[PDB]
């Protein structure tokens, strides 16, 4: 199971990080709301570091 | 903060903004050089603000100042949650008045049902995203360390309590981590954890304040 096709994952915490994950159905590196803890790896501090990861999965 | 209300400019004194290009993470002032927040809230290159009402605009109170040190607790648990709680040092003293003011830490730990006033720019809805522009503002109860348990079994720890309804519709939110939740004057908790947002049955978690208040004044002492 590729970690580049899993939904993006908030976590429990509440902060409002901003942080990208890949998008598969739009084929593109997007942003969402990472609460802060319990990241998983569909999580990427820049767009940059996204794509290197994840681009074209 | 879902289910809150407009607190109004500047009635909460000792919440602060944590900015790192945009509002991540709320604080408290507990004096002129130093603010508590939540060790999941930690980011290099954080700037403080101060004074804040409507955090899109420049309204005429603020104070602007970059963290100086950001210091993790030792015993920080990323995994757990447990010890979640930040100390942040001004780069420069902030300017007290009337709307930027320090809150108590406690001297004892708060009780079962004591009612507690919890403060922040986090989402307001409990499906779907809507951040506010003005502070936001709940009253809500301290609860049980047995029911908080019930609701999270397996992840209270010692220096977790809950606080909320149990029946939903109240709760803080994404964007409200390291807020205050102020209790008689005192500052007993940090916003921490949940499990979604007002949700029925799972209410907020919160850093229980009252367990690190030596270690506190100790840190900020030796910093
Ligand atoms: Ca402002």
């Amino acid at each position: 199971p590729d970690f580049c096709l899993e939904p993006p994952y908030t976590g429990p915490c509440x902060a409002r990080i901003i942080r990208y994950f890949y998008n598969a159905k739009a084929g593109l590196c997007q942003t969402f709301v990472y609460g802060g803890c319990r990241a998983k790896r569909n999580n990427f501090k820049s767009a940059e570091d996204c794509m290197r990861t994840c681009g074209g999965a | 903060i879902v289910g809150g209300y407009t607190c109004g400019a500047n009635t909460v004194p000792y919440q602060v903004s944590l900015n790192s290009g945009y509002h991540f993470c709320g604080g408290s002032l507990i004096n002129s050089q130093w603010v508590v927040s939540a060790a999941h809230c930690y980011k290099s290159g954080i700037q403080v603000r101060l004074g804040e009402d409507n955090i899109n605009v420049v309204e005429g109170n603020e104070q602007f100042i970059s963290a100086s040190k950001s210091i993790v607790h030792p015993s920080y648990n990323s995994n757990t949650l447990n010890n979640d709680i930040m100390l942040i040092k001004l780069k420069s003293a902030a300017s007290l008045n009337s709307r930027v003011a320090s809150i108590s830490l406690p001297t004892s730990c708060a009780s079962a049902g004591t009612q507690c006033l919890i403060s922040g720019w986090g989402n307001t809805k409990s499906s779907g995203t809507s951040y506010p522009d003005v502070l936001k503002c709940l009253k809500a109860p301290i609860l049980s360390d047995s029911s908080c348990k019930s609701a999270y079994p397996g992840q209270i720890t010692s220096n977790m309590f809950c606080a909320g309804y149990l029946e939903g519709g109240k709760d803080s939110c994404q964007g409200d981590s390291g807020g205050p939740v102020v209790c008689s004057g005192k500052l007993q908790g940090i916003v921490s954890w949940g499990s979604g947002c007002a949700q029925k049955n799972k209410p907020g978690v919160y850093t229980k304040v009252c367990n690190y208040v030596s270690w506190i004044k100790q840190t900020i002492a030796s910093n």
